[PDB]
């Protein structure tokens, strides 16, 4: 199940974990997550073991050991924990809570305490690690981004427009792009001034995407860092050129008739390796598999009995 | 055939609604903002209005809504913008024209005439001439006026108006007799022809009606020298009455001046002048009082005022004050009160008193702005401090009586004592110290003390404020004999009347420790025990049982002194409220709450200590042995069991096993088993078992609670109502009922476990916020106005609510409504399950979703839908929404400034017979609804969809937000007397424990609510920073009780989607 080259993870409202075999519709393995709804997904760079960020607790699944239960169980911090980040070497794990803070977890030890901890005030939606595991970048409720650089302990922050909650952020593989997504359904994109190794870092104003009138779910670089992938409340995950920004394709479930009160928003995605694919979670309890370049439809994970708010993705040898 | 007009109407508004309901189109939009407008509801349809702008900015040009919006003012810069970036375009000059014409502009819209008289369109030829006519009789050019009506057609009632003034200026009055009755038909035949569908032309036709009965005592006053001073008089009166926004005086105004100058007039033209101040038509009210000067507006701008007539300087120069220059205001003021006393002290020759008198108190009015306006300018300091206090001490001299007066130098005098103080806690955050504070405090105090004393004298009536004051430094000052002197000298002087508003917190310092303090209270007390006992007997009954020893003490003395006077009052008011809170909590439901509390102590805790503590009392309480057959009936079944159970416990105590204690919650649990069963069986009680006594009483000299008032007889409990209905709650309260001694009949709540004490001061506020929607003219108009109950405590416990008829909980007429439309009652509840089973945890954006789709998969009809049905007719449907729109919106603010959280759907109702809608249970005051840990509610108010849906269809742009601007603006006025009954129970000494419920010194946190809601009162309760204003604050307040993030946090009992 952590065998097979492609890891496809979906969570939701159900109490369950399915794991699928990308390329059939198949659910291979299924895992009891029980006492909350999962809030994200996310599969260690090591592909040993999933991560699943709930409320109070961040439950990881076996990949190997191909059955049993959480190996670790992290707890004592209250209120939701919204997103988890893996460091590449092994054993550093970044999570923002509800509860207004960052922490970094250190895998390879033991205590339900963390390594470090960074309060803002105003709960924590997003945490991303900028590819060079120097800094994480912290999008709150506020409308405040922080870059927290893990050596000077230095914190800097940047607020776009908001007085309006930033939902999600991202930074493309490649270090030159940092993205954030707010409620209000706006999408902003940065340049970076790679300082980096005697670090300086800058970010350089570059767009603002009007993407979508509803809440703007969560935003995703492909790995080419060719397309910039917006999931929505508006049903739709729209795929932005990062050349020019223009919409290149329209992914969105909604009905065909005014009449239909909705079914359905589009929570995540996660791009394929060779960004030729993305996977979609949805509260219609289905995930999606679509090609990026027709908007085909290339598949359909259905299982869950109540919705989907999470995918993990992994092709990695 | 009137009454049955409107009625068509009404009935077709309810469909042109629900049409409107299925599809907004600018079709509908017109034919309802016009069939509300017969309906005669101008407002509401003004609400049509925003919504047309803010979705169809088409029928285009800014300035053509800026004109439908009768802001004329910014029409006209908006018409200029338009005109000078287009060309000429023949309708747009006749918008930029109708704008002067409504704003009196007859400088400009006559040049605006002439100079542009092209004109080939002669339709514009047309319009042009009723306008360039008025105009040209507001600048005397009676030449012009003619040349322009010899244009106007005699067919027109305006053609016919304008020649009788033509007329009555060149003095042919039998040609000015006919052209009034020819206007008047053709008017009267005009009202016909735009039957309903018209403007405010059937509210302007009764400005042409009055300008034309007016117009005829122009006549009058040409041919009969025999009227000027009838005419004058009814000209007068009809004025002061009369209320007619400016636009429409000016014309009227103009009528008269056929006849009277204004420097013959000038206390009609100052009247005029100061109602365009007030209103803010400043550049207007100007230009009536250079007129009146007959001098420059100032132009000669350097130069000192014209002492000519000190009336019209003192109007200039809060004129001015109003306006822009406002330094420069200040300056001449105090060089024109240095002008005027001079102007007494020596050209006073003897036989001239009533010029001298109205100069100095015109003398006081400007010394009370010289005073106001220093502290706006500098505000409050050591070198303000002093001048202001001399400013209002020589306004006090100058008018001797005046409220107002006494007030401002009390008021600055009891600041001054704050000012100090407040800087001394800054001085001991970081002897000779204190010797000196002392002495400061103690020389402001006194005469603060003093002020406020002979303003309470002036007010009579109205003074709450005031009288709180007074207070204030009553209790807060222990005593030093100074400031207990200044007391004891105004107590005497004060009529006994006034404290009868201030009882409930008197009582609160019943059992002062500080001697100086409580002596007064009890002698203060006494006498009004004296005079008016009744208004004294239920509250010391109250206190007269209490835990507290000095309170019950202290109590029971008054009540004495009472005896040497109305002895069997205080004897059977002594009784009734005993009984009564034996039939609050009866035996057995003691026996159950505290059964339930004594296990989890135990069982669930370990906990023998407090266990012992929870049962002690109700065992020493049959100790006393049974007085009613339903505590024998219980003494029976249940006594021998308990008295034994007792027993096991108490060898417990001294063997200290654990099977001594084993023995006896077998018996315990044996009696809690019996008592349940019976107690969903408790759905009535008779007082025949229950209370004896009370069935007993027959006309007694007691008067029924809460209806005590001087000025009206005095009702009295002349029976009891032998059965009392239970209603099945988690307190099961009893519905008492009362006949009194003037036939009627009184029905109360009687309440089992919970203090009523907090929720009888906020009555007190709401009698005040009353008081204050009564006296401003615009709630007046709309009947605004707060439901507030009898509330008459009885103990800690226990208290009697006055009954509302007519009245359903929000919930019960719901949940008739979906039972009887086949609805599950708690659908949208079980949708959100059935979405996300974890729903409680779910994110803020997750919960969203759930909560949307719960929303967008039922009705949000219901409330409208059921008060549609319920009309018996539609006019009364109709009125009951108004009703209900308007009472909800009163609430909204008024329960917001009060913090009032817990507005859940069985916390509020709906009076079937009015509309209107009435709050119940103000436990959770102030912030403390949302300082809570578990579900902290995020609402500032209850703004929930069906309340929205059931108001007008474009509900909060209509009715719902003027309503609310008008009550905010109203508490924003009186932002002080609000805060001084605020302050009066936020730092009462017996109901400061709902503040340290943050925790499931005080000083501190009493301090913050009261900052909390002064920031509301100022605009201040958002950004820390800005200063709102009233209907950006309203919106930001609507935007937040609305908000989906804020509801779907909402505990789900509250039901944020009902
Ligand atoms: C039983 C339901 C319908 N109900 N609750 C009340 C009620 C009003 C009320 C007012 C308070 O200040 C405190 C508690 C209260 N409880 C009421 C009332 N005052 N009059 C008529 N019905 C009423």
């Amino acid at each position: 199940v952590g065998s097979d080259p492609v890891i496809l993870a979906t969570a939701g409202y159900d109490h369950t974990v399915r794991f699928w075999q990308a390329h059939s519709g198949i659910c291979t393995r299924t895992v009891q997550h029980q006492d909350s709804q999962v809030n994200a997904l996310e599969v260690t760079p090591d592909r040993s073991m999933i991560a699943a960020a709930g409320y109070q607790h961040i439950r990881m699944y076996d990949l190997n050991s191909n059955n049993p239960n959480p190996i670790i169980s992290y707890d004592g911090v209250n209120k939701n924990i919204a997103s988890v980040g893996f460091h590449e070497d092994g054993r550093w794990m970044y999570t923002g809570g509800e509860d207004c803070t960052a922490r970094i977890w250190d895998l390879r030890s033991r205590n339900l305490q963390c390594q470090r901890i960074f309060q803002v005030n105003a709960p924590i939606n997003c945490v991303c690690l900028h590819p060079n595991q120097a800094e994480l970048i912290v999008g709150d409720q506020s409308g405040a981004i922080h870059i927290w650089d893990l050596k000077t302990d230095h914190n800097e922050q940047l607020i776009p427009e908001p007085e309006v909650s930033i939902t999600s952020a991202h930074i493309d593989p490649d270090a030159s792009y940092m993205a954030a997504v707010n409620s209000t359904g706006n999408c902003y994109v940065w340049n970076l001034t790679g300082g980096i190794g005697d670090e300086v870092t800058q970010l350089i104003p570059k767009t603002k995407i009007p993407a979508h009138t509803r809440y703007a779910l969560q935003c995703r670089f492909s790995p080419d860092s060719t397309l910039l992938a917006t999931c929505s409340a508006d049903q739709t995950c729209k795929i932005w050129r990062t050349s020019n920004f223009s919409l290149m394709t329209e992914l969105s479930i909604k009905s065909g008739n005014p009449g239909e009160s909705s079914r359905g928003w589009m929570w995540g995605c996660a791009f394929s390796g060779d960004s030729q694919y993305i996977v979609t979670a949805s509260s219609d309890n289905l995930a999606r598999l679509w090609c990026v370049e027709t908007g085909e439809i290339k598949r359909e994970y259905g299982g869950h009995q109540k919705a989907v708010v999470c995918l993990a993705f992994n092709d990695s040898v | 055939e009137r009454a049955a007009k409107c009625r068509a109407y009404a009935k077709a508004l309810h469909y042109k609604e629900l049409e409107f309901q299925k599809g907004p189109t600018p079709a509908i939009l017109e034919s309802l903002i016009s069939i509300n407008n017969k309906l005669q509801q101008p407002e509401a349809a003004a609400g049509v209005l925003e919504y047309a702008m803010k979705h169809f900015g088409e029928l285009e040009i800014q300035a053509t809504w800026y004109e439908k919006l009768h802001e004329w003012e910014d029409a006209l810069v908006a018409y200029d913008k338009k005109m000078d970036t287009n060309k000429d375009d023949p309708e747009l000059m006749l918008g930029r024209m109708r704008c002067l014409e409504a704003l009196g502009e007859w400088g400009q819209l006559h040049q605006q005439c002439c100079e542009k008289w092209t004109l080939v369109n002669d339709e514009t030829q047309a319009k042009m001439a009723r306008m360039a006519a008025a105009a040209a009789w507001g600048l005397g050019q009676w030449d012009s006026m003619e040349e322009y009506t010899c244009m106007i057609p005699r067919d027109t009632h305006d053609g016919a108006f304008y020649r009788a003034v033509l007329a009555l200026h060149q003095d042919l009055f039998s040609l000015a007799q006919q052209c009034i009755d020819k206007a008047r038909d053709l008017l009267d035949a005009e009202l016909t022809a735009m039957a309903g569908e018209s403007y405010s032309r059937a509210y302007g036709a009764m400005v042409s009606c009055h300008m034309l009965s007016e117009l005829e005592e122009v006549i009058q006053y040409k041919l009969v020298p025999e009227r000027r001073e009838i005419i004058r008089q009814i000209w007068w009166e009809r004025l002061q009455g009369c209320q007619r926004i400016v636009e429409d005086w000016q014309k009227i105004l103009m009528v008269r001046s056929l006849v009277v100058s204004p420097h013959e007039d000038m206390r009609t033209w100052l009247k005029y002048a100061s109602l365009c101040g007030k209103s803010g038509r400043l550049a207007l009210a100007h230009k009536t009082l250079v007129l009146l000067l007959g001098v420059d507006p100032s132009r000669q701008l350097d130069h000192p005022l014209p002492t000519v007539h000190p009336q019209v300087t003192y109007a200039y120069m809060k004129n001015m004050w109003k306006s822009a220059r406002k330094i420069d205001a200040f300056q001449h003021m105090q060089h024109f009160v240095q002008t005027m006393q001079q102007q007494a002290q020596h050209a006073i020759a003897t036989e001239d008193q009533q010029h001298k008198q109205e100069l100095h108190k015109l003398m006081a009015r400007c010394f009370l702005k010289l005073g106001e306006w220093q502290l706006n300018l500098q505000g409050i300091n050591e070198s303000t401090i002093p001048k202001v206090l001399q400013y209002y001490s020589a306004a006090t001299e100058h008018d001797r009586s005046w409220y107002k007066a006494w007030h401002a130098w009390a008021v600055m005098n009891f600041e001054a004592v704050l000012h100090y103080k407040h800087q001394n806690q800054a001085r001991d955050e970081k002897k000779k110290v204190t010797e000196d504070l002392s002495k400061t405090l103690l020389m402001y105090t006194v005469p603060a003390v003093q002020g406020f004393f002979r303003s309470i004298s002036l007010s009579r009536g109205n003074n709450l404020q005031d009288t709180l004051r007074v207070l204030t430094l009553w209790f807060d000052y222990g005593h030093w004999p100074d400031v207990n002197e200044a007391l004891v000298e105004g107590v005497k002087a004060i009529q006994i009347d006034t404290w009868l508003q201030v009882i409930p917190q008197l009582i609160a310092r019943i059992d002062t420790p500080r001697p100086l303090v409580g002596r007064l209270i009890h002698q203060l007390l006494t006498d009004i025990g004296r005079y008016h006992p009744q208004a004294l007997i239920y509250p010391l009954t109250v206190a007269s049982k209490s835990t507290t020893t000095a309170r019950h003490n202290a109590a029971n003395k008054i009540l004495k002194n009472m005896c040497e006077h109305s002895n069997t009052l205080v004897q059977q008011a002594m009784m009734v409220s005993e009984e009564l809170i034996r039939v609050a909590i009866l035996w057995h439901e003691m026996w159950h709450e505290g059964l339930e509390e004594a296990s989890r102590l135990y069982f669930g805790e370990r906990n023998v200590k407090g266990m012992f503590e929870v049962l002690e009392p109700l065992h020493a309480m049959m100790e006393r042995g049974p007085q009613t057959l339903k505590e024998t009936s219980f003494n029976q079944a249940y006594g021998r069991d308990l008295m034994e159970a007792q027993e096991w416990c108490r060898k417990y105590m001294k063997s200290g096993n654990v099977k001594d204690l084993t023995q006896a919650w077998d018996l315990y649990y044996h009696v809690f088993r019996r008592i349940s069963k019976q107690l969903p069986q408790l759905t009535s009680l008779e007082l025949q078992y229950v209370s004896p006594k009370l069935l007993m009483c027959r006309d007694l000299e007691l008067a029924v609670p809460g209806t005590y008032d001087p000025n009206q007889p005095i009702i009295r409990i002349q029976s009891i109502a032998p059965s009392l209905q239970v209603i099945t709650s988690k307190q099961r309260p009893r519905k008492l009922t009362l006949m009194g001694s003037n036939g009627h009949e009184f029905v109360f709540l009687l309440k089992g476990h919970e203090d009523l004490r907090q929720d009888e001061r906020v009555m007190q506020l709401f009698g005040l916020v009353n008081t204050l929607l009564a006296n401003d003219p615009t709630s007046l108009r709309k009947n605004l106005s707060i439901q507030r109950y009898a509330v008459i405590p009885l103990s800690t416990n226990s208290g009697l609510i006055g009954w509302v008829p007519h009245c359903d909980t929000l919930h019960a007429l719901i949940r008739d409504y979906r039972e009887k439309k086949k609805i599950l009652l708690n659908i949208e509840h079980r949708i959100m399950l059935r979405m996300a089973p974890d729903y409680d945890h779910l994110t803020l954006m997750q919960k969203v979703e759930v909560f949307e789709h719960a929303v967008n998969n039922t009705a949000g009809d219901d409330l409208a839908k059921l008060l549609w049905l319920k009309s018996p007719s539609s006019e009364v449907w109709f009125d009951r929404r108004t009703n209900y729109t308007r009472s909800l919106a009163v609430m909204s603010m008024v329960g917001y400034i009060l913090g009032l959280g817990d507005r859940h759907p069985s916390n509020l109702m709906l009076d079937r017979l009015s509309g209107k809608i009435l709050h119940i249970d103000f436990g959770d005051c102030f912030e403390v609804a949302m300082t809570r840990e578990k579900f902290p509610e995020k609402i500032p108010f209850r703004l929930t969809r069906m309340l929205t849906n059931a108001m007008e269809v474009t509900g909060l742009d209509g009715n719902y937000r003027i309503t609310c601007h008008t009550v905010m603006e109203v508490l924003r006025e009186h932002k002080d007397s609000v805060m001084a009954v605020l302050e009066a129970f936020v730092y009462d000494p017996l109901l400061n424990w709902r503040l340290m419920d943050t925790n499931t010194a005080l000083n501190k946190k009493a301090i913050q609510i009261i900052n909390r809601v002064r920031d509301k009162l100022t605009g201040r309760d958002f950004s820390h920073d800005d200063t709102l204003d009233v209907p950006t604050q309203v919106e930001l307040l609507i935007k937040q009780a609305t908000s989906h993030e804020n509801l779907c946090q909402c505990y789900i009992g509250w039901c944020p989607f009902w």
